[PDB]
Parts: structure tokens; sequence; C-alpha cells
RNA sequence: GGCCGGGAACUCAAAGGAGACUGCCAGUGAUAAACUGGAGGAAGGUGGGGAUGACGUCAAGUCAUCAUGGCCCUUACGACCAGGGCUACACACGUGCUACAAUGGCGCAUACAAAGAGAAGCGACCUCGCGAGAGCAAGCGGACCUCAUAAAGUGCGUCGUAGUCCGGAUUGGAGUCUGCAACUCGACUCCAUGAAGUCGGAAUCGCUAGUAAUCGUGGAUCAGAAUGCCACGGUGAAUACGU
């Protein structure tokens, strides 16, 4: 969070992202890492984030950059 | 209390003048343990008052009190299931204490700009026999007179 | 005196009076009056047209009033459309910075409803 | 406390002792100003591959005789209950009941 | 020659040295008006001399530390009384009747478990 | 030169015994010593709950006291320094020697 | 400038001692036990504050600190792991903090404390940053160095009874630090926004003196996270006829 450190990301997620982008097409990518920032090279993909029970699919766009993955998968049910 | 005798605490006299009455007045006026503020207020008020009447501060103060000291009051009794107002005589220390309390209570309720100004206005009205303090004294005496049958 | 589209009082000191603008606080007020070169305790009723124009020039260096309001509204609308946690909080009317909701929260909820 | 919680604690302290110097090195690299700006990225990405249990902040102070995770005192290594028991028996030098 | 007195109050200690002639007071390398800017404090420090007519016959050199304003003032008064008694030894009766020879043994009471202060209890509810 | 001895304990009678012993053993070996100086005592305090469950008043309060003494030797000699370094004291006193 | 040569007198530090017992005087009383006044004395009648909890009562609390009779499960009611929850929100109650202002808010500059903690710890002087902080670096296992600048107070200006130059919830944007890692769900800083509230119905609580009220300071747990809990000093009241 301090700028002299840069952002944070998980290594396994980063490697999978690189493979998918360089190889082109991809089915949804499953992830438990809700603490990772979204980098510009992710746009266009489908990341399925854990929320406790299921995996919620998110189709990344360009306005999401700089968010954490967890903000697009809420954790509680209320009606 | 039930089985006690309580002695009298000693009180220092005022520094500027030398009266214990004025020290008790400062004490009754103070709040939260700030004696300096109370002394400032009282001294300023007495200064602005001495002019308006051309006499010493002590004389102005005494004449102001003599119109608010009460004489008889009413206590409440209930032994037969009904409340009765019984008139009683007031004693000197209580006379002075009640007068001071009423003067300060009336002062705090006015609507002038400064507390010293309110205090001075109230003291002047008292010396002229007008204001809430004198009204309170009159009301107490009226209640006491209306219940003389239960003495 | 008209400054940014509004009328600012005349009997107040300048540093207080300039605060009537939506976008200006005490820090910016002090900074602007320092740049203009006027004392902080001068009534606005004792100023000249040239001095008022200098103050207009100073105030013109910030974002105030309608532009600021549009900026804030767009900022909120972006989240509301995106649909993230904060956006859902915004479009339900509950606290957004993680405060308790078992009790209190009456500034975001309004008075009680039996 | 259960017999598996104490085992968890022993494992934690062991690993923290084992990996002490490597972490200090990596963290000095990441903290130091005027670095290559890719060595920083590398050190950050490597500090998270080590076992989680090797960080000193995953450890919990416990009573040395029972295992209680609450009411701990550092001067004695014990919880309030056992401190009182030993104190009344006379096993803590210099300690006694106080008034003032 | 010098005459000495020690005085104490709430948390304060005062050393008083007194000599003859030309009434002048010095406290912690300063004057009375410079040190104590309260009429009450000044009157307290001055009381014993006004009582025994020696206001303009003695030089006073004083030091004090600990406490606040009122504690220091009281410690000074006690010290002056003791030094004067050392000097003369026949003012004891008058000073005693005035009441300045006694040490005031009032201290701050301690905080206690289950209370909010020395004597103040939390709020009680029957239901 | 000058030698300094610092002594710590939990019991003042024990500490006084040790101090007297050191002073005498220095005086018998021909040296000058500046008597022991008493120094501020340390009071450490603890406060615990005395029930295995809820009750939140009902506490106990404990203390540990630490006593401390200092002794100075001004003019030493070889025999005396050996005499000090070859002395034994009780099983509850802490001794520090500085040269 | 206790700076320096010195002094052992005074503050103070901490070990051994003295002192308060109705001991002395006068009056009342059963030729008593006691009571009410007075002298000397720092203190007078239990001087002030702690610790100290009788035989028993409530089948009162705790098998989740621990120990233990009886029952119950053993490829599972026993292990290991990554994510989530204990932080939810139409509503009802207890305990607190900050206010609703001139005995006050804001700007300048100036007296006076007590008790504590410190080696994977406490971090000076100097430089950079508007600031939270950053870089380099002495000293200290401490009556020596560091944390660490008390605040209310006093002096001089301004505000002029207004939902305010009173109050500081909420929300936008930009940052710092601890930590593998601050979305859910951390503390602090900067610019901006500036809600309710003008003293609170029926009820109801604490306090007899260095007490109530009011102002600041420290510690335990603890990588980080107090308006809670345990301690310390400053200023300093009103009232008790009576049962």
């Amino acid at each position: 969070r301090s700028l002299k450190k840069g952002p944070f990301i998980d290594l396994h997620l980063l490697k999978k992202v690189e493979k998918a982008v360089e190889s082109g097409d991809k089915k949804p990518l499953r992830t438990w890492s809700r603490r990772s920032t979204i980098f510009p090279n992710m746009i266009g993909l489908t990341i399925a984030v854990h929320n406790g029970r299921q995996h919620v699919p998110v189709f990344v766009t360009d306005e999401m950059v700089g968010h954490k993955l967890g903000e697009f998968a809420p954790t509680r049910t209320y009606r | 209390p039930r089985r006690r005798v309580i002695g009298q605490r000693k009180i220092l006299p005022d520094p500027k003048f030398g009266s214990e009455l004025l020290a008790k007045f400062v004490n009754i006026l103070m709040v939260d343990g700030k004696k300096s503020t109370a002394e400032s207020i009282v001294y300023s008020a007495l200064e602005t008052l001495a002019q308006r009447s051309g006499k010493s501060e002590l004389e102005a103060f005494e004449v102001a009190l003599e119109n608010v000291r009460p004489t008889v009051e009413v206590k409440s009794r209930r032994v037969g299931g009904s409340t009765y107002q019984v008139p009683v005589e007031v004693r000197p220390v209580r006379r002075n204490a009640l007068a001071m309390r009423w003067i300060v209570e009336a002062a705090r309720k006015r609507g002038d700009k400064s507390m010293a100004l309110r205090l001075a206005n109230e003291l002047s009205d008292a010396a002229e026999n007008k204001g809430t303090a004198v009204k309170k004294r009159e009301d107490v005496h009226r209640m006491a007179e209306a219940n003389k049958a239960f003495a | 005196a008209r400054i940014a589209g509004i009328n600012i009082p005349d009997h107040k000191h300048a540093v207080i009076a300039l605060t009537s603008i939506y976008g200006v606080g005490k820090t910016r007020s002090k900074a602007i009056l320092a740049a203009a070169g006027i004392a902080e305790d001068v009534k606005i009723s004792e100023l000249s047209e040239g001095q008022i124009d200098t103050l207009r020039d100073e105030v013109a260096k910030f974002v105030v009033e309608g532009d600021l309001r549009r900026e804030i509204s767009m900022s909120i609308k972006r989240l509301m459309d995106l649909g993230c946690y904060r956006g859902l909080r915004h479009r339900r009317g509950l606290p957004v910075r993680g405060q308790r909701t078992k009790t209190n929260a009456r500034t975001r909820k309004g008075p009680r409803k039996p | 406390a259960k017999q598996s919680m104490k085992a968890r604690e022993v494992k934690r302290v062991a690993l923290a002792d084992k990996y002490f110097a490597k972490r200090a090195e990596l963290k000095a690299i990441i903290s130091d100003v005027n670095a290559s700006d890719e060595d920083r990225w590398n050190a950050v990405l490597k500090l998270q591959t080590l076992p989680r249990d090797s960080s000193p902040s995953r450890q919990r102070n416990r009573c040395r005789q029972t295992g209680r995770p609450h009411g701990f005192l550092r001067k004695f290594g014990l919880s309030r209950i056992k401190v009182r028991e030993a104190a009344m028996r006379g096993e803590i030098p210099g300690l006694k009941k106080a008034s003032w | 020659n010098q005459y000495y007195g020690t005085g104490r109050r709430k948390s304060s200690a005062a050393r008083v040295f007194i000599k003859p002639g030309n009434g002048k007071i010095v406290i912690n390398q300063r004057s009375l008006e410079q040190y104590f800017g309260r009429e009450t404090a000044r009157m307290v420090v001055r009381q014993p001399l006004e009582l025994v007519d020696m206001v303009e016959k003695l030089d006073l050199y004083i030091t004090v530390k600990g406490g606040g304003i009122s504690g220091q003032a009281g410690a000074i008064r006690h010290g002056i009384t003791r030094a004067l008694m050392e000097y003369d030894e026949s003012l004891r009766s008058e000073l005693r009747k005035a009441g300045f020879v006694t040490r005031d043994a009032r201290q701050v009471e301690r905080k206690k478990v289950g209370l909010r202060k020395a004597r103040r209890r939390p709020q009680f509810s029957k239901r | 030169q000058r030698i300094r001895i610092r002594l710590k304990a939990f019991d003042h009678r024990l500490i006084d015994q040790a101090t007297a012993e050191i002073v005498e053993t220095a005086k018998r070996t021909g040296a000058q010593v500046r008597g022991p100086i008493p120094l501020p005592t340390r009071k450490e305090r603890f406060t615990v709950l005395i029930s295995p469950h809820v009750n939140k008043d009902a506490r106990d309060q404990y203390e540990i006291r630490t006593h401390l003494r200092l002794v100075d030797i001004v003019e030493p000699t070889e025999k005396t320094v050996d005499a000090l370094m070859r002395l034994d004291l009780a099983a509850g006193v802490d001794v520090q020697i500085s040269l």
C-alpha cells in the first residue's frame, strides 16, 4: 500500500494470467486470491473469484483497474 | 445525621477587602473549581456598581441583601396521609445563604452581554426593590401568611 | 460583492467572508488573501474594484461550485454503475466506511421507522 | 487446551527460528531506497514463497502449564490462575500481597 | 546571622533563610510579584509578618519545589513561622493561636478497584 | 584507580549483611572505602482476577521490591583486588564489579 | 551554568530509633464503667486510607483454565489445508464519550507536578517533508541516557447572541506505517463537504472533605489496533435544623 513498495499480486495468478494472454483464448480462470490488484494486462478475461461457497465470474473491463478482486464478489446474503 | 455533631469549617477572608461574607459569595458563584474567574467577575461587578450609587462596595452589597433576606418559610408535613404546609422561622445563617443563592440564580437568567454586567444590573435592581429575587421573597412570605392556621 | 456567481457578505472580515464559496475553506482563504496582498481582518465593504478583481483572479485558479458538484456526482455515479461493494452501499443507503449497523447509523438511515 | 494446539505452537517457533536471516535480508532489500527497481519486484515476489508459519506474528503466547490463550503475564510465563496458586504456595521469590 | 525553617504541604518543600533589616523577599531568584501572580498567594505568604509587626525589618531568602501554586504558598508560610520561632522563641503563643504552627496533613486519596475514583461508584439499575 | 560495587536483592537484611562483609574485608586489607550509599528502591505491581469465570470485581494485588546499594573503593592494591575476587556471598544477592 | 576548586550545613534518598496511652486538670455519675470541656503538642480520644469476610443461606456460578465418577464417537463427534463468518440490520434495553456556547471559540507568549517503562527495547542532536513520517546516527540494563513539551492558569488582541468564527456525524480526492497479506474488516495525516442538537415526558443514579465537579500524565495485554480496565498529581466547593 505504501507507494515505495508498489502494488501486490499473487505469483500463481500472475503466471496463469501470462499464459492465458500469450496463448490467446481462455475459459474462466478460478482464483481464491481476493487480495490481488487488477493490472491493465488482465482486461478481456473471465476471472472466477471465491466468496465462501461458489466462484463468481467477473468479466474484467477497463474501469476496474486498481481495485482488489474481492470487491466484485460480495460475501453476505440479505433480502 | 442521626447521632452526630458537626463543627464549623473555617473560611479565609477576601484578599482585596476583608469580609467573610464576600468570600462565601465567591464560593457560591464558582463552578468546577475555578476561583480566579469568580473573583474577577465579582470584583468587576462591584467596581461598576460602586459608581452607580456613590457609596462603598460593601455598603451597596449590604443594602442589596437587606431587601432579599427572608424571615419565615414553609416546611412540608405528612403524617395523616395529607400534605400540610407548616410555617417556620428562618435563622440568620440560612437567611444570608438563601439571599445569596437567589441573587446568583436570578443573575444567570438575564440576557445581557457579560456575566459581570448581569450581576451588577441585578444588584442595582435589588437595591431599588425590583427583580426576580424580590419577587421570590414576596412569594415565600405570601405562602407563609396564607397558612398561619397550621402554626 | 459578487465573486464566483454568488454574493459574499459585507460586514465580515475577509478571511471569514471568503469561506461562503462551495470549495473554499480557511486554509485556501488564507492562501488566497496572501497571494492578493490584503490583511485578513479587513471588511469587504472597504475594498476597491481593482482589489475585488484581483481576488476574482485568485479564486479563478481552483475548482468551485458547479464544476466541483459535477465532479463529485460523477465520482459517485461511477461506483453506483460499476456495482462493487461501495456502490451497493451507496445505492442501498447504508454506511460505506465499515461502521457498525446493529445500532446507530442514523445519519445514513434517517430517524427511526417503527 | 487440546493436544494439537501445543503442537502447532512448537512447529511455528521451529520454522521461525529456521528462516530468520533470509527474511531479514529480503526485507532490507525491499525497504532500501535507491534500488534497481527490479530487484525490489524480485524480493517482494520471493518473500511470499516461504512458509507462512515462519513469520513471528503467527505465534500466540500461552500458559506454560495449561495452554490457556488468555490472561497471560510476561514476567512469569503463566496465566492469572496459576500465578495466584504458586504465589500463595510460596514459589515466586519476592512476591507478596500489597497495600498502600 | 541566619535563621532557618523548613515547610511542607501537599507535595511541596520549602527552605526559608531569614536575616535582619530592610524588608525584602526573594524566591527562587525572583521577586514575590514576579513569582506569585495571585493576590491570594501573596496574602498567604505575607500573613505571619503582618501578624507580628516585622514587615520592614527582615530580609527573606526562600527556595521551594514540588506541587502547584497553593501548595507552594502554604509551604512558604509554614517555613516562615518556623524560622521566626527559631529567631525569637516567644512568639510561639500568638502564632499558635493564629493557627500557623500546625502541619496540614491532607493528601490525595487513592483510586480503588470497582470504583471510578476514590469514592465515586458507577451507575446502578434495578432491572 | 577506583573500584565500584553494586549490590541488588529482594531482602534488605540480606543486602545489609553482604555490604558489611565487603566493607570489613576491604578494611582489613589496607584500603580506603566510601561507605555504602542507599539508592531508590524499585516497586513492581501486578493485579489479577481471582475467579475462574465472570466476576469482574474481586481482584488481587501483588508487589515485588528491589533493594540496591553502592560501595566505592578509592585506592586499591593487588592483594585487595584478589581478596575481593576470591569472596563468596549468599544465594540471593547480585554483585556487579566495575573497574 | 552547580559550570569549576570545594562543603557535609538544608532539600532528598533508605536502615536503627522516639512519639498518643483517657497519660494530666476540672465538672457529672452507683464511693463504678464511662461522658462533656481544658492544657501541652505535628497530630486527641478508632488521627486519615488499605489488607483482614464467623456458623450458615441461595441444589447460586464455572465438566470451555485445570483435575475427576458415569455415559458416548473411533477410515470419525479425532488430523492438515486455502477461502469465508464471529463486524449482518425493520426494531427494544444497559453502560460510556463529545456537545448544544461568552465562567466561551480562535491567534500570539509565559509560571508551576506526581507516579511509571526500556535489548528482536527506549531512539536524542542534525538534514529533508505543509503534515502523518523518512535518512544518518550518540547514550542507556539506567537517582546519570531516552520516552517527555503537563493541561486547566496568567498577559495582550479579536469575535458580539447568530444554528454562529458554537458543534464535528457523514461523504469525495490524495497519502504514511505495522505486517507474507489491510476488499469484506486496521490506526493516523492533508485539501474539500459541514448532519442532528438552543439543556431533554413519566421515571431514575453518585456523593459528607482534599470528597463531589473539572484539567492533564503513566502501565498491563500487545507486530499493529482504547471513549474500556488498573494507577498519579493540579485547582477545589455547597449542605446536615432533625428522625
